[PDB]
């Protein structure tokens, strides 16, 4: 009943201007504080301002007071806030959340990643992870599929258009020297499933825009 | 002994915080010590003779003052801060004893000689302490922290103080060194070491030696120490602009000042330490100086406390009066800043902070009190009027505000209006008001409604004559219960305009606008109804001012582009500096605005002249001779690198 | 500014054990923190804010407690979705600081991991670049070892290792390690294996293929 959204991840070169957009339901936009909050990968994440939408008023700490301009929106019960001078100290994840004024945070929306670099998204490159022809003992078989190059982080993973949801192992994408971000996932079956159901591994990579769904089986 | 001056080092930079950082070029702003800066070599005690130099400059604390010692023996002991040096004002003490040190805030009345005093010990030959002549006072302590000592054990020792926001912070490092009097030029990062929430105004600053047992004997004569190895370092923090650099390991491994000069300045606007030969325009020729200009209007829908405070007439405590306030906002230091009120005591928040939070529902109750009984107010005490009249919770948050009145709410008879619940059942429950008049039944005897023996009323009235006396007398109470519970609030504390300046290059924000300028009268007259004045460009030369009625030019800082002109840095060092469209007579225009700033009266060189279209230009010769262009400086005329 | 100080940093339970969370604070804040719990690539949760105040929606199982400087959060009974990390953030004020972090570990029976084998696709070698990756699935504890041996010889530098978070039920982890390698690389070595280390395996489990099907 408290639904908060966020525009999906932006890739922006270093030095540059973007604006996040955050959106609320179901409770009176006006009567409660919405607020910003910006995590940095694998470190705590860190309070940024807050906003009040019937005056428009915004408070925000001197760090990100030349960065951060927070604008609320009353009609569509949408508050953008806006960065600039875009940084690769800056690219990270970025979250918004209801506030009644207390600065503690009950609900928080599913975030957005920032990502600032110099080069621009790399479409993704699948190759299937065929089963091993083995006797597979204990009626276990492994498959998964293979992604070569992410420049953006974002990664949509789905099994046979998202129907296989048991065993399902998406392991994170991983840095590589080139800097492009490769990701493998797996999934676990029976082994007699292999011959008579069709897997199917569906890739998306929204930056790109590029969808592709590969079959997997085991070679000859 | 006169003061000396000394090159500063281009150590002194210290982490700005404790975030951690690797490879990355990061920028970030702060009080700084700019390098290449004259420090006050203070040659504190000169000893031949065993001649007595008796030393203590008490330094102007500033912004931040950058200290340094060479002690080998380590005899200097600590730092004092205080804004008077006395008991008057608060202050604070660092002592640097072996055992532990020493960090306790009160108020010391300090003596005249403020020293560290040691004695040393025959049978234990340990040079243990005797005594603290450093002060003489201990009142109204608040803040203690006790650690390890830090400067204690040829080797360099250099400390950071800085006071920001009530918040104290020190930053420390030792490196071995081997020059006598010579700062080593070499790039020491000042790690954090403690930080304190103090929470004091500091104005001046004064350093503590300690003195040994020679030196504590009332005659010049010493016994068997000499304080002539006694020297240090101070220098004053400025906010400055800085671009650190962090290696894989993360330590600060070089930095360089945007204001050091116009290369430097070349550094900061490229983001690099190294930067290729070109012309290159810089934004950062000098810090903006005091605070941001950001505006907010003066408050307006203020919340009726003061009415709840002055009305006439007060109820008694039995039936107090309750009022809800929300929907406003409402200043709680201004009641803290009254001497009228007597008692004034917090209890679950502090009263510093009250402006800053927010409540959803805030509950005033008073009544009237005799003097004594204002403690049993406070949560969690006991009493007559605790448990029969009012009772707080044990978790109250808010305060309690008292204030004598006997000039109002006593007259010559003694005003009997006012009542206290005598006798009651039980104990009341806090926020319980009991208005039932029923005769207390102490006894077995049922009186049905009729005084007794046994049966009391359970009611009791004050006499309140006028020289009954302090502690008899009237005291009108009001308690500020506030509710905090998961609900959007309403009652929020003000947003202050941090008041205003004038003639101070720095960023003006008025509610947003994000521009920079120096703060001057505007005779020009903007549309009024606006909160700032438009121009037709986005840029105003005059913002109207939301807080006052007024309306204010700006100006940026250099009215000139600064477009340096230098080879690469593997290059040469060389710089030359042009102020696109401006006349070499406006070029002192320019110096003005830059000798504001410390040490660029120095710089721009000796402003030597040599004037093009283009722009004026300083820092280099002209080549007469016709030459292919090295670098575009423009006119069809370039210069080059040459010894 | 404010100081986050949280102790212990790293912790580990198993089901049913009782887990305190310690904060503490430069200054003395009265009662105003609000402890937060974080799952990896998801939104934090508010648990507890004040002292003793439960959030709307949360299992009774958490508990808060403290005062002042300290403030614990306290966990009577561990649940296999309790994993994540943990934050304790002040909120008396601007600016509200989170904590560093703390890492909760649900501790359960040691399990082997079921080890295997993924031969790269001829699509890759079509591609030039040669990628071969062994699979751990299902496996406590954490810790793990897998040593890459090209033709009977270790290497490293030329694998990434990943592994993903402690599993909401089954709650052993997953690793996977992808071996990089140019296309002569492959042409060049006949064989290729991984060996895998583990505390759960009594002893140390490789598993081979031949390029070409051999
Ligand atoms: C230090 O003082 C000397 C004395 O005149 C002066 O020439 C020099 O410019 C000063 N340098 C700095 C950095 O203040
Ligand atoms: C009582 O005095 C005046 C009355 O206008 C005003 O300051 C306020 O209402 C009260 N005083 C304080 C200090 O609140
Ligand atoms: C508040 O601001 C308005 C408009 O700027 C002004 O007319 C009024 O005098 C101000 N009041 C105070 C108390 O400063
Ligand atoms: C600069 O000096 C020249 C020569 O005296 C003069 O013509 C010009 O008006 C001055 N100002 C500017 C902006 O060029």
């Amino acid at each position: 009943q408290v639904q908060l959204q966020q525009s999906g991840p932006e890739l922006v070169k270093p030095g540059a201007s973007v604006k996040i957009s955050c959106k609320a339901s179901g409770y009176v936009f006006s009567t409660s504080w919405m607020s910003w909050v910006k995590q940095r990968p694998g470190e705590g994440p860190e309070w940024i301002g807050r906003i009040y939408p019937r005056d428009g008023h915004s408070s925000s700490t001197g760090k990100f007071k030349d960065k951060a301009t927070l604008t609320a929106d009353k009609s569509s019960n949408t508050a953008y806030i806006h960065l600039s001078s875009l940084t690769s100290e800056d690219s990270a994840v970025y979250f918004c959340a209801r506030d009644y004024g207390y600065y503690y945070f009950d609900y928080w929306g599913q975030g957005t990643t920032l990502t600032v670099s110099s080069a621009s998204t790399k479409g993704p490159s699948v190759f299937p992870l065929a089963p091993s022809s083995k006797s597979t003992s204990g009626g276990t078989a492994a498959l998964g599929c293979l992604v070569k190059d992410y420049f953006p982080e974002p990664v949509t993973v789905s099994w046979n258009s998202g129907a296989l949801t048991s065993g399902v192992h998406t392991f994170p994408a991983v840095l590589q020297s080139s800097g492009l971000y490769s990701l493998s996932s797996v999934v676990t079956v029976p082994s007699s499933s292999l011959g008579t159901q069709t897997y199917i591994c569906n890739v998306n990579h929204k930056p790109s825009n590029t969808k592709v769904d590969k079959r997997v089986e085991p070679k000859s | 002994l006169p003061p000396a001056y000394t090159n500063s080092f281009t150590r002194g930079v210290y982490y700005p915080d404790k975030v951690f950082r690797s490879s990355v070029l990061h920028s970030t702003q702060d009080l700084f010590l700019p390098f290449f800066s004259n420090v006050t070599w203070f040659h504190a005690i000169h000893v031949s003779n065993g001649t007595k130099r008796f030393d203590n400059p008490v330094l102007p604390f500033n912004d931040g003052v950058y200290f340094a010692s060479t002690e080998k023996s380590n005899i200097i002991r600590g730092w004092i801060f205080g804004t008077t040096l006395d008991s008057k004002t608060q202050s604070l003490l660092i002592v640097n004893n072996a055992t532990n040190v020493v960090i306790k805030v009160c108020e010391f009345q300090f003596c005249n000689d403020p020293f560290l005093g040691v004695y040393y010990h025959k049978n234990n030959k340990s040079w243990m302490e005797s005594e603290f002549r450093v002060y003489s006072s201990a009142n109204n302590c608040t803040f203690e922290y006790v650690s390890q000592p830090f400067l204690m054990d040829k080797n360099l020792r250099e400390f950071v103080f800085k006071n920001i926001d009530g918040y104290f912070k020190i930053y420390s490092k030792h490196t071995p060194i081997n020059l006598v009097r010579d700062l080593p030029q070499g790039f020491s990062a000042l790690e954090p070491l403690v930080d304190l929430p103090i929470g004091i105004n500091i104005t001046r600053f004064q350093t503590l030696l300690a003195l040994h047992r020679s030196y504590l004997t009332p005659g010049d004569s010493s016994s068997g120490w000499t304080a002539g190895a006694a020297a240090y370092y101070v220098g004053y923090l400025q906010p400055r602009t800085f671009l650190l650099k962090y290696n894989e390991n993360g330590t600060i491994t070089d930095a360089v000042d945007c204001a050091l000069d116009p290369l430097s300045e070349t550094k900061c606007t490229l983001k690099s330490f190294t930067v290729e030969k070109g012309i290159y325009q810089t934004s950062n020729f000098r810090v903006q100086p005091t605070e941001s200009i950001v505006r907010f209007p003066n408050i307006t829908n203020l919340c009726p406390f003061g009415e709840v405070f002055n009305a006439t007439r007060f109820a008694s405590v039995y039936a107090w009066n309750r009022k809800r306030i929300s929907n406003c906002v409402a200043d709680y230091s201004v009641l803290y800043n009254s001497a009228s009120f007597s008692t004034f005591k917090c209890y679950g928040v502090s009263p510093t902070k009250l402006n800053d939070l927010c409540f959803t529902n805030v509950y005033a109750d008073s009544f009237v009190i005799r003097g004594d009984e204002v403690r049993q107010i406070a949560p969690g005490q006991t009493g007559k009027i605790a448990d029969y009249n009012y009772k707080l919770p044990d978790d109250f948050t808010g305060c309690v505000i008292a204030w004598n009145s006997n000039n109002l709410d006593s007259k010559v008879g003694g005003n009997y209006n006012y009542l206290y619940r005598l006798f009651r059942k039980s104990n009341l429950k806090p926020f319980e008001r009991d208005i039932s008049t029923e005769i207390y039944q102490a006894g077995s005897t049922p009186c049905n409604g009729v005084e007794g023996f046994n049966c009391y009323f359970p009611l009791q009235s004050y006499g309140f004559q006028p020289t009954n006396g302090v502690g008899y007398q009237p005291y009108r109470v009001v308690v500020l219960s506030f509710e905090l519970l998961h609900a959007p609030a309403t009652v929020c504390g003000p947003k202050k305009s941090t008041n205003l300046v004038k003639n101070k290059c720095v960023n003006f924000n008025f509610n947003g606008l994000t521009g920079t300028g120096v703060l001057t009268e505007s005779n020009k007259k903007f549309l009024p109804f606006q909160q700032f004045g438009r121009d037709i460009a986005d840029t105003t030369d005059a913002v109207r001012d939301p807080q006052t009625l007024e309306i204010l030019d700006i100006t940026p800082c250099s009215f000139g582009g600064v477009s340096v002109i230098t080879p690469g840095t593997n290059t040469s060092n060389q710089v030359a500096v042009l102020y696109q469209d401006v006349n070499c007579t406006e070029v002192p225009v320019a110096i003005h605005a830059d000798q504001l700033t410390p040490t660029w009266r120095v710089y721009s060189t000796g402003s030597n002249v040599f004037q093009t279209r283009a722009g004026c230009l300083i820092g280099a010769e002209h080549v007469n001779n016709s030459y292919e262009c090295d670098i575009p400086i423009g006119a069809g005329i370039c210069a080059s690198y040459q010894t | 500014d404010i100081q986050m100080t949280q102790s212990p940093a790293s912790l580990s339970a198993s089901v049913g054990e009782a887990v305190t969370i310690t904060c503490r604070l430069s200054e003395n804040v009265y009662s105003f923190l609000a402890w937060y719990q974080q799952k990896q690539g998801k939104s934090p949760q508010l648990l507890v804010y004040r002292a003793k105040t439960l959030a709307e929606g949360v299992p009774s199982r958490f508990s808060g407690s403290g005062s002042g400087t300290q403030f614990s959060l306290k966990i009577n009974s561990l649940q296999p979705e309790d994993f994540g990390t943990y934050y304790c953030q002040h909120h008396y004020g601007t600016p509200p600081t989170f904590g560093g972090g703390t890492k909760l570990e649900i501790k359960r029976t040691v399990a082997a991991p079921s080890v295997f084998i993924f031969p790269p696709s001829d699509e890759q070698l079509k591609s030039g670049t040669a990628s071969v990756v062994c699979l751990l699935n299902n496996f406590y504890p954490r810790e793990a070892k897998v040593q890459w041996k090209v033709d009977n010889a270790l290497q490293s530098g030329n694998s990434q290792e990943s592994v993903t978070e402690q599993d909401s039920k089954d709650s052993t982890y997953s690793l996977s390690s992808t071996l990089t390698l140019s296309k002569a690389d492959y042409e060049k070595h006949k064989v290729y294996a991984c060996e895998v280390t583990h505390q759960g395996l009594s002893s140390p489990v490789t598993k081979s293929f031949n390029r070409g099907e051999c």
